[PDB]
């Protein structure tokens, strides 16, 4: 009903080096309106019971679909057999699920700063559409390793009040480097951050900006429950000594520093 | 429910002999959110420690063909908190739902202190001494040690003690024997199979653990095997588990020589794998000439030799 | 084949380290008629006793998720035969084809008989001790029982002996100590676990033998698990095999710490998966920085500890 | 090449209950000459992986195409899944398998005597269709549970030369009863038969022509291989103390009484 649907494949094709886009039709759309949310997805394997969590990279409300972007692996991999789903294929879906990226709670004069990276740059867009609705400034810094693997550039720049900068490591594409460069150059007042990618990058962005409240991260974890039952996706809270936190449930979003729910 | 799908252990008056494997279900918070709870015989919560446990470094899972490892190592809030908020939760909004309590520790005192306090708790009817945990076991590998353990606590319990034994041993039978002659009322097993996956990039184990327990179906075949070499000479209930994931399976089980069975990893893959399983089964029953699962039981209990 | 694929083992110089698990491979008549065996790095041929043997009853398989259980029951013509007709049928067609004989017995004297004469056979370069037949066992579960046995057989053999590994045990360790303490060349792992099937319209148990071996990708983790075990503390070398269906599996073998791998029930499912296994090798080693499988091995040899 | 072959499924439709007959289209049919011979398919589900052993019913040489009728149990079996396939889907198929029943080394005038039962039947349809165009007469028996599982009735009575007689167990359409009444009626002196069916029936079939020289006995066993290498479809040869005989590779098809090769 609300938990589960067995959703149809409007298309999906390859948009970057081994990752594709999969726009996928049903009412689970209904209960999406947090940004960063996941869904289970189950691979068309029997020998493959675990379902893996994608995050929603962005809806159509009146279309009734929903878009995720997902990279591949080989021949043996569960995104490998996703990824040969024609169109009117049918795939078992789980969500939506966690906490997403807490939007109608900032005004219309902040100055937002959106850092992303790789495979962690998709649920960041249907963030900023959702602040575009709202208002004011929004600084999109996205980073990848080639420019072969770059996505999502040509709708994140037709976003309105949005600068975007891209950085590429060695394909360059942008500027030369890591997304730390561009951390570097900003200038202006951040009242608020949103940052999803590579566990490196996240150190970064949480190291420089350390005391900025509305620091919001969106972690990755091995999952198998998705719901909170197994215990598996966990993460210390503020500090070892404390609370255990899940990733599928609490989060995948957390507060600022090296975690604090 | 109905009476075809009633079965009576000790302890335990199931509606229907369907009940969710301990650390596949929580505490059964999060699963109440997909479907009523009421719908199942009970439960099997979580390893209840002394202590409160954070558990092993990430990872802690991975997948195999038609399993999983799992090394979770035990996390859990502890019996205080236990005691307090888990399992009054449970009876406060499903009061009739009977649950079994997994016990596991260190040491033998860890144990006791447990089994001795889990059974104040007015929904807690049965507990599972887990001295199984893979990764628990150095006390499910030795008869004499199993059997001192197993003394110990049914010293102490208020509520039936069962026993979850591992698939680890070369022998498990002389293990069983020596654990119902020490008092166990009942036995559940299997608990997981020991196993590793290596990242081929990393040239390093997946789980920080290195090893972790291997369960799904495709551990199915060993818990049948174990199960029916542990009957023929038990005269106590076996509730069991491994690689269960549909009504037929709950049927193998039966014709193994269970009384009531447990699933795990299935959850995982479908979140509501209990409900179908207990919908289908009287119609599987209809088809294969079974009357009530109360029959069954005693018919393969008397097609021994 | 290519020097990256060649591995240099204790009386086997293999082209490449794919060699076909015993039992699954027959003689290697069958397989002759699909394609070129000299394609394999060498052979691993049906198990051989003293005397012919039927075998078990049939049903003697049966299908798991993810792999499969047999009961053969050990059936092979017999040693005169197998010196007379099958070894040399080998040697006349593929003579470069190193075959490794798999020993099987009832007894000690059965074991020492086939070791003293199967390494006549010109094309015979190994010798692999089954002391690990499940459904064999009874000398791969104890320690000083199954180092006695490869001693007596040590002293007859003129080739180089391999000791098949049983996984169901409760602690391999000792057992692999033991075994290399008394001569043993090397080792090869694993051979099945025990499972049982039951039909549900009879309610017997589907293979005549009631118990038969587990196989397939199934077990990969447990034999991964077993095969790192031993590594960590054995001077000699492993032969490992387990649910290996691919490529990825065949490295996932050497992390573990195999020298050589074997390659069982998947010839089952695909025919050709060994030549092709062989043929996406060098694609797979270059994507995960490996110049060759002898360098392969030295490197997850010193990365220990 | 000629042993193994991703053949496309023309169609598959259920022709009796649960029975389903689905025609293949592929190169591998161009080796196929005997009857009785069987094809080794894969299920579609990486969990599964024994092939299930399926006799070739009939093919078209022309078309280039194979029909098989086959079985299917529940939710849990390969059978069931295999007939879920649509027009266009690829088969994993091994074959042709297996010893054929002898046919060019018959006279234009002899007796034929083909009986057949349940799902013994398929291979026998291929068997008449050979010995037509060779000549003299051919009286096929065909015994069944119930009506609701007769298959090929139509096409069996649509050859020449031949007669056709069906039995019923319960669900009675013909002679009610088994296969055994019918042969018990027969006048005429045989000289060949061949037989396919459950055990029961070729025990009785072997049991009251005990003698008969062309005695020939498809059998039906649990395999793996397909090919005769793992030694699980085994069968006893003339008495418990000599030979084994495969039932993949020797066989299908036997020689008279409780087996000879
Ligand atoms: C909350 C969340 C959101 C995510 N959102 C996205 C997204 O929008 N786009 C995207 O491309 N990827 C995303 N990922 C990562 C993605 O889940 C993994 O890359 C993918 O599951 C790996 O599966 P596989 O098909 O390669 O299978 P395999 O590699 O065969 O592995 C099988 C098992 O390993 C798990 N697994 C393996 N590697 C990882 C990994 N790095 N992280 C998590 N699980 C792993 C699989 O989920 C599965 O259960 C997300 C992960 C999480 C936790
Ligand atoms: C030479 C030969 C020819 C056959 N020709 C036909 C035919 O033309 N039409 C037809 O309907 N059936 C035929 N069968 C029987 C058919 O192979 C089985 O009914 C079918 O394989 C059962 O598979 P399943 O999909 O139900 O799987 P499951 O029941 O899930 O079982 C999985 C495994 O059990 C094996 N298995 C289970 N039951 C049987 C059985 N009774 N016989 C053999 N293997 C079994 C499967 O092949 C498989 O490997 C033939 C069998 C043989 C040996
Ligand atoms: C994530 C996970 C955690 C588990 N934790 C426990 C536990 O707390 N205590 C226990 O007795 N067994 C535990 N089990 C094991 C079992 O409940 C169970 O025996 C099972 O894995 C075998 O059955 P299954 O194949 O249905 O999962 C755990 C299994 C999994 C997968
Ligand atoms: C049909 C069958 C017969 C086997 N017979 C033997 C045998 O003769 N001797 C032996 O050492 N192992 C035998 N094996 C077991 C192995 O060769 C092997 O260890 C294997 O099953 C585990 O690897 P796999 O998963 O690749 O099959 C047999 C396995 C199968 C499936
Ligand atoms: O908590 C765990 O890791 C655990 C405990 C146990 O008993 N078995 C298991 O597979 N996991
Ligand atoms: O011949 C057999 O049955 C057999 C022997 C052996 O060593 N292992 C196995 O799985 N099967
Ligand atoms: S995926 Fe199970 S607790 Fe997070
Ligand atoms: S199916 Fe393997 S020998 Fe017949």
């Amino acid at each position: 009903s609300q938990l589960q649907e067995m959703m149809t494949v409007v298309s999906q094709r390859e948009v970057a080096y081994n990752i594709f886009e999969m726009v996928l039709k049903g009412t689970l759309v209904d209960e999406m309106d947090l940004p960063g949310q996941f869904l289970h997805l189950a691979v068309p394997n029997g020998a493959m019971l675990l379902r893996r969590p994608i995050s929603i990279s962005s809806w159509d409300k009146r279309a009734k679909t929903c878009t995720i972007l997902y990279r591949i692996g080989d021949e043996t991999t569960g995104t490998y057999k996703l990824s040969k789903l024609e169109s009117g294929a049918k795939v078992d879906v789980m969500g939506p699920l966690g906490n997403g990226f807490p939007v109608a709670e900032v005004t219309s004069t902040d100055k937002i700063l959106i850092i992303g990276g790789g495979i962690g740059v998709p649920p960041l867009y249907e963030l900023a559409k959702q602040l575009e609705k709202t208002g004011c400034q929004m600084t999109i810094l996205l980073g990848f390793a080639s420019e072969n693997v770059k996505i999502l550039e040509n709708e994140f720049s037709n976003l309105k009040n949005v600068t975007l900068k891209i950085a590429t490591d060695d394909g360059s594409y942008g500027t030369k480097g890591h997304v730390g460069m561009l951390m570097n150059e900003i200038d202006f007042e951040v009242d608020a951050l949103y940052t999803c990618g590579a566990p490196a990058m996240l150190k970064a962005v949480a190291k420089k900006y350390d005391q900025l409240e509305r620091l919001y991260i969106s972690m990755e974890s091995r999952m198998a429950c998705g719901i909170g039952a197994c215990y598996a996706c966990v993460e210390h809270d503020k500090e070892d000594e404390s609370h255990a936190l899940k990733v599928c449930e609490d989060g995948p979003v957390f507060l600022g520093k090296q975690l604090s729910l | 429910e109905n009476n075809r799908l009633s079965v009576k252990l000790p302890g335990l008056d199931l509606k229907n002999p369907i009940i969710p494997a301990s650390g596949c279900f929580g505490f059964g918070e999060e699963y109440a959110k997909y479907y009523d709870l009421n719908k199942l015989g009970s439960i099997m919560v979580k390893a209840t420690t002394l202590h409160p446990r954070f558990g092993n470094p990430t990872p802690r899972v991975a997948e195999t063909a038609s399993g999983m490892l799992n090394a979770i190592g035990l996390q859990n809030p502890g019996l205080e908190v236990i005691m307090t908020e888990k399992l009054p939760w449970l009876n406060e909004n499903f009061p009739e739902l009977p649950i079994i309590a997994n016990v596991a520790g260190s040491e033998e005192a860890d144990y006791v202190a447990v089994c001795a306090k889990i059974g104040d708790a007015a929904n807690v009817k049965a507990i599972e001494l887990n001295i199984s945990c893979p990764n628990g076991q150095a006390f499910g590998t030795d008869p004499e040690v199993a059997a001192a353990l197993v003394k110990a606590c049914k010293a102490v319990s208020k509520v039936p003690l069962y026993v979850k034994l591992s698939p680890n041993v070369t022998d498990i039978v002389p293990i069983a024997k020596a654990v119902e002659a020490a008092g166990a009322d009942g036995l559940t097993m299997i608990n997981t199979l020991m196993g590793v996956r290596f990242d081929l990039k990393t040239r390093q184990p997946i789980l920080a653990n290195i090893t972790g327990g291997l369960s799904g179906p495709a551990i199915k075949p060993v818990a049948l095997k174990l199960i029916h070499q542990v009957a023929q000479d038990v005269d106590i209930p076996i509730i069991g588990m491994g690689g269960v994931a549909n009504a037929q399976d709950v049927l193998e089980m039966y014709m193994a020589g269970a009384s009531a069975v447990a699933v795990g990893t299935a959850n995982f893959a479908d979140p509501f794998v209990c409900p179908k399983i207990i919908d289908k089964l009287p119609e599987l029953m209809d088809q294969y000439r079974i009357e009530s699962l109360e029959s069954l039981i005693q018919e393969v209990k008397e097609g021994k030799k």
